[PDB]
């Protein structure tokens, strides 16, 4: 139950939620 | 690319970290490139970084190609304040400190920026006479001594800058009569020779002719300026006074090469126009070579327009 | 040089009508670049293959 | 005292028996030269081997650096020096400088003069700029030159180690040494100086096991340094810390303290007999030599022990020396960012323990000094000691009166007024401790944030923390690890209500206590809150805040700065370097 | 064909210091010499034919006396000698004697030594007579399944270059390669094996990537670098698997390897134009050029940031 910080490609997920912000 | 060009500009910063880099080439391309990206946004930024970079180089002694990376910075900040005059009130004070430089490549091209400035920017005017006087007993190169003299010239237009501008040429001279003078100094009744007495020594009158030009300019503008017959005709006999004495020194064997006829001319000339105050020779002096450089100017920029059109039609 | 007069029957391009997302289809930089290190690339202007 | 230094093992290279090595001054290289006749550069960064020098077949028992040409200057048992450009590869000059094995060169810091020892009994002097001119040639040892060294305070002076059992100063100019020093009983094979400019020292080390210290004005032995079971092959001060290095033949590198001569640590790698040391000016960073390869170790923290009170008064420790200077007393001075402030400098005496860190209260009447396995609280006017005692850490409160220090591995104790108030051990240990609103403490399994007054827990955090910053109203909190940072909201009314209500109360704490704002990926090594805004300095070099999710670049910085304190009246923030420079920032 | 227009995979310019040996030395040494003189008087052939001289006379003396030998130094010679030899005549035609060396390659295809059987493999890479390559596929086809990885991997390239030049020898290339890198453990018999696939059958490939993808990035590099020659050859050809692909780049711009980061990153700008790809493009790129101390790259990727800036 301790609170867990950082999944592992989350940096990948953030990449591919920008480009899809900006319309690809 | 011009959709390319917005995104590499918010990039410039980062691109100039490249200048880290010792290589003079690298550094030219990457100088070429921030230039070539300067927007109103980076334009401050950019000029802060190339400053500090400026500064660096007279404190790195070390490098060969120092004096090429600053002949390149000094270009660079040019463009700059070209593009963006409002930096130029900026940049001046710091380049015109370049003058004194023992590199005359570097020292002229400042010198070429100094007098595009002048003319373009009449607020910059008072800025860039104050800072030529403050550096003109540095300046070690005849070309570059010549320029400032020309500037100096041109662009003083107070009462109080045309007395300062003749101490300083008195003060460049030494002692006058120059002849007198050397042969007192022989009889003795590098020697810090005033950059100007060392110049003419040294058999350079091209100077001289400048001088005599400069003179006649703030003389004539001297006599505008002040009411008072006894001050103008003083001003106006000094004047004179400075240009005879070189010809005297000139003709004697003093010099390690005589005056050249054609500078003779030229002082004898600008002793005439002196001595006769015409209100046409007034005009040409005080007006027609000041729009003789803006003519030149412009021409010079309708060609790089139309060089550029022509590349683009 | 990049400028060639449009003529009428050149394609309108209708910015609204086209997705944001459309690269240009760049040729295959990888084969040209192969072709012309083996000499094997007509130079596209001087030589009319018609010549 | 045992000065508690933390050594890390920066680099491991294994490779053929190393004669020499050396510490590149900018670049993150070290220089190792070989038994088998190569040379190797290391980076300690990457761990990668960057470049080889093939110089013969034959060992290499010198090598060094001249960094302002790009050399690499080597010395082979060929007799040929040979001069490398590290960036080409490219043999710039090759000579014969001896008529035997070259065993040590020195190269001068601003002539263009290199120095070589032979075991032809001779010192010779070349010059560069003369084409590689022999200028002088320094006869007088009977025996072998092992090791010749420039005295960093006076580059004219050198001194000499011989088999001969003698240690000859020379000074450049003269064909005589200035004077002999005699005590070891058999051959000597290494001398180093005194880099600081309070001790006019000189350390030797010899095939007697002895490692003598000698003052080279009174020609006096100081201190001999027993311990070693074989040949003492290396010598060494340490330029910044106040440490003797000594390696020898036993495989046994031992740190000695530079004030009390005590054996502080030995080393053993197992890479058998050690050969050669190198310390960095500037770096902690130092570079061994053994049989079977070469090792950096960082030696301590590279943060200064300094800090700034809210009234710009700033304490610093210059070794054992505590110093002060105040802000208020620049004057009217315009003050340009990022240039060195001229600071006025008083001495307040110095520290009985080695200061690692120096700490205010936050009010600034008190003053901690951590070191030693110690902590002193002085009176920040007239350092007067308040408090001692034994610590591993030292936390403050957010309330001046009020201070945690952690004891061991397992036990916490909580001082208010300089008494004990409580000892507590954290369920999971404590590694760490950290101070501002809540006691931090840091355990293998994560974060816990406790009560200071109660000693209840009020979160678990599954975080492995290297630094915890506070917000001055107590509502925001940094979390720093080494990879990346978060800033987390305090919810002191919702604490405040599970405690009363016991809802939401777990076994890992209160759930609701902490709110994640944001998660930066950026390695904060100093920071700072002012109200909202989170100020850094990251491991790029950039001082930058963070506020709202947003991160601000205030400015990019050309070394390592650290953040000191802000002064809201001054509208400046300022920041200390390594070699304690003070700068500012609008 | 003239010798200039002829494909060269060989330029030796050795200055014949010595009288050139006459064809009647050659040939005694070739025919009565002992295997250092045939050896040297082979070397001394195949530098003369390279130079442009025409000694169809040693032709059968090489058959008869030196192709026969068993030496490993003859061999790999054999095969350069047989690499630039005349084999058809003026009109095109298959020369008769070609039949005797045919049988030879057979042979070494056979051949115990590993070694032998993988040169000889790469020899046939070259090979350009479909005549000579007909009677070699049983034995061609059976080096894939060799122990040896070194015998795997020339084999894969063989069949390769015989479906480019001669598809009718070998229809089946595509899915016996596909089968066989399905099966394959061998990194360099992989890469040879999906190479061959991305100029043969990218759907193959496609679909063998497709079982991968997930796990790209812990093959090797040179496995990575051909994974990322694909991607970019499909989304190329086919803009709508971009969307599939930019993800398995994306993690590619991680990569251990600066050589495979370089070419993701070249890969990215061309699947995406969107500003957080080229954003995290040029990141890569500019990490290249800070970290790698060879000014080279240096120089090169810099050119990348300069291309980019051209849109």
């Amino acid at each position: 139950k301790a609170l867990k910080l950082g999944a592992k490609g989350k940096e990948v997920d953030n990449f591919v939620d920008k480009l899809k912000s900006e319309g690809e | 690319h011009p959709a390319h060009e917005r995104v590499l500009q918010d990039l410039v910063m980062d691109i100039l970290r490249v200048l880290s880099t010792p290589d003079l080439e690298v550094r030219k391309k990457t100088l070429q490139l921030a230039l070539d990206l300067v927007s109103s946004r980076n334009v401050e930024e950019l000029v802060i970084v190339l400053k500090k970079e400026v500064i660096k180089t007279n404190n790195v002694s070390e490098h060969e190609d120092t004096d090429k990376y600053r002949q390149l910075l000094v270009r660079t900040l040019h463009s700059c304040s070209v593009r963006f005059p409002d930096m130029a009130a900026n940049v001046i004070p710091v380049l015109m400190e370049f003058l004194s430089d023992s590199n005359e490549a570097a020292a002229a091209d400042v010198l070429e920026f100094v007098r595009e400035a002048i003319q373009r920017f009449d607020n910059l005017r008072m800025l860039i006479v104050e800072k030529m006087l403050e550096v003109f007993h540095a300046i070690k190169s005849v070309k570059i001594y010549r320029g400032a003299l020309w500037i100096l010239g041109e662009y003083c237009s107070t009462k109080e800058d045309i007395q300062s501008v003749m101490t300083e040429v008195r003060r460049s001279l030494g002692e006058i009569p120059i002849v007198e003078s050397e042969i007192k100094k022989e009889a003795g009744e590098e020697e810090d020779r005033p950059p100007l007495r060392g110049f003419l020594l040294d058999g350079d009158f091209f100077v001289a002719a400048s001088l005599a030009t400069t003179l006649t300019k703030i003389a004539l503008r001297y006599v505008a300026l002040v009411q008072e017959k006894k001050k103008q005709n003083s001003f106006v006999a000094e004047a004179m006074l400075l240009m005879a004495t070189i010809l005297h020194l000139g003709k004697s064997s003093l010099p390690k090469k005589p005056i050249t006829d054609d500078d003779v001319d030229r002082i004898s000339l600008c002793l005439k126009v002196l001595s006769e105050c015409s209100p046409l020779m007034n005009d040409i002096f005080n007006k027609e070579c000041r729009q003789s450089l803006s003519q030149m100017l412009s021409a010079k920029l309708e060609e790089e327009k139309l060089s550029q059109k022509k590349e683009s039609e | 040089k990049r400028n060639v007069t449009v003529q009428p029957d050149d394609p309108i391009s209708f910015m609204q009508l086209t997705a944001k997302n459309e690269m240009n289809c760049k040729e295959d930089q990888f084969q040209l670049s192969l072709l012309a290190a083996m000499g094997n690339t007509q130079r596209k202007e001087a030589a009319d293959p018609l010549a | 005292m045992p000065l508690r230094l933390d050594i890390k093992r920066k680099l491991t290279a294994r490779s053929d028996r190393v004669k020499s090595v050396d510490l590149h001054p900018t670049e993150p290289w070290m220089l190792a030269s070989l038994y088998n006749g190569s040379v190797c550069v290391w980076n300690h960064e990457t761990q990668t081997l960057v470049k080889t020098f093939e110089v013969c077949d034959l060992p290499v028992r010198a090598a060094k650096f001249v960094a302002r040409k790009n050399w690499v200057v080597t010395g082979a048992d060929d007799m040929q020096i040979r001069v490398f450009n590290y960036n080409t590869l490219e043999r710039v000059h090759m000579f014969e400088a001896h008529s035997d094995y070259i065993r040590c060169i020195a190269v001068h810091p601003t002539q263009p003069f290199i120095l070589t020892s032979s075991d032809d009994m001779l010192i010779k002097l070349w010059d560069w700029d003369k084409k590689w001119s022999c200028s002088q040639v320094f006869e007088g040892h009977t025996h072998y030159v092992m090791q010749i060294v420039i005295n960093p305070k006076d580059n004219n002076q050198f001194a000499s180690a011989s088999l001969d059992r003698t240690i000859k100063v020379w000074q450049l100019g003269s064909s005589s040494p200035n004077f002999t020093l005699e005590g070891h009983e058999k051959g000597v094979n290494c001398i180093d100086y005194y880099s600081g400019g309070d001790k006019p020292y000189l350390i030797s080390g010899a095939d007697d096991r002895l490692v003598k210290i000698w003052d080279y004005q009174n020609k006096t032995c100081v201190q001999t340094l027993e311990g070693h079971a074989q040949n003492v092959s290396c010598a060494s001060f340490h330029p910044e810390l106040p440490i003797i290095i000594t390696g020898s033949e036993d495989g046994t590198v031992r740190i000695w303290h530079s004030s009390t001569y005590r054996l502080e640590s030995t080393l053993n790698y197992g890479m058998e007999r050690v050969w050669c040391v190198a310390s960095l000016r500037g770096s902690n960073n130092v570079a061994l030599g053994y049989d079977e390869g070469s090792i950096i170790v960082k030696l301590g923290r590279e943060e200064p022990a300094m800090s700034m009170d809210a009234n710009g008064k700033i304490i610093w420790a210059k070794h054992s020396e505590v110093q002060q200077a105040n802000l208020k007393a620049m004057g009217d001075t315009e003050i340009k960012d990022g240039e060195r402030l001229p600071l006025a400098v008083k001495d307040m005496g110095s520290c009985e323990i080695y200061p690692q860190t120096i700490q205010h209260n936050p009010n600034g009447r008190f003053v901690v000094v951590c070191g030693d396995g110690e902590y002193i609280i002085y009176t920040a006017m007239a350092l007067r000691n308040k408090s001692f005692g034994s610590a591993q850490e030292f936390a403050w409160a957010h309330d001046s009166s009020e201070y945690a220090i952690r004891e061991s591995n397992s036990i916490v104790k909580i001082f208010k007024n300089f008494k004990e108030k409580k000892s507590f051990k954290p369920d999971f240990g404590a590694e760490s401790i950290y101070g501002g609103f809540l006691l931090g403490v840091r355990s293998v399994n994560g974060l816990a944030f406790y009560d200071w007054e109660n000693t209840e827990l009020i979160r678990r955090i599954e975080i492995q923390p290297k630094h915890i910053f506070w917000s001055d109203s107590g509502e925001l909190v940094c979390i720093a690890t080494e990879e990346s940072f978060f800033i987390l909201k305090y919810l002191s009314e919702k604490v405040l209500a599970a405690q009363e209500t016991h809802e939401g109360v777990t076994e890992d704490g209160i759930e609701d206590a902490f709110e994640v704002l944001g998660e930066i990926q950026e390695i904060v090594k100093t920071g700072l809150w002012v109200g909202d805004c989170f100020i850094y300095t990251s491991s790029v070099n950039r001082l930058n805040y963070y506020v709202g999710g947003e991160i601000v670049t205030i400015a990019h910085l050309d070394r390592t700065m650290y953040l000191l304190g802000y002064i809201p009246k001054d509208n400046r923030l300022y920041l200390g370097d390594k070699e304690l420079n003070i700068v500012s920032y609008s | 064909m003239t010798a200039a227009e002829n494909v060269c995979y060989t330029l030796i310019n050795v200055p014949m210091d010595s009288e050139p040996p006459s064809e009647i030395s050659l040939k005694n040494d070739l025919e009565k010499g002992d295997v250092k003189s045939k050896t040297e008087a082979l070397k001394k052939v195949i530098i003369m034919i390279l130079n442009g001289e025409k000694l169809p006379g040693l032709l059968m003396t090489i058959i008869r006396f030196v192709l026969p030998l068993q030496d490993h130094t003859i061999k790999k010679l054999l095969l350069v000698f047989w690499e630039i030899v005349p084999k058809t005549t003026p009109d095109g035609r298959l020369l008769h004697e070609m039949i005797l060396v045919c049988d030879a390659y057979r042979k070494d295809l056979q051949h115990p030594n590993e070694f032998i059987r993988g040169s000889t493999l790469r020899f046939l890479c070259k090979l350009k007579e479909a005549e000579l390559l007909e009677p070699l596929m049983p034995a061609i086809r059976a080096c894939l399944e060799h122990r040896h990885s070194y015998v795997r991997r020339n084999a894969v390239l063989a069949i390769y270059t015989i479906y480019r030049n001669f598809e009718h020898l070998i229809p089946d290339a595509p899915e016996l390669i596909h089968d066989f890198l399905v099966n394959e453990k061998d990194a360099s018999c992989k890469r040879n094996a999906f190479m061959m696939l991305i100029h043969a059958d990218q759907d193959r490939a496609l679909d063998y990537l497709s079982t991968c993808i997930d796990q790209v990035q812990t093959f090797g590099d040179i496995l990575q670098l051909v994974i990322v020659e694909l991607i970019y050859k499909v989304c190329h050809a086919n803009p709508s698997e971009r969307a599939r692909f930019i993800r398995c780049i994306y993690n590619l711009l991680q990569s251990s390897s600066p050589a495979v980061k370089y070419e993701a990153a070249g890969t990215l700008v061309t699947l995406s134009s969107a500003p957080t790809a080229i954003k995290a493009a040029a990141q890569c790129y500019i990490d290249l050029i800070i970290k790698e101390s060879d000014n080279n790259v240096k120089l090169i990727v810099l050119d990348r940031l300069v291309e980019l800036k051209e849109h």
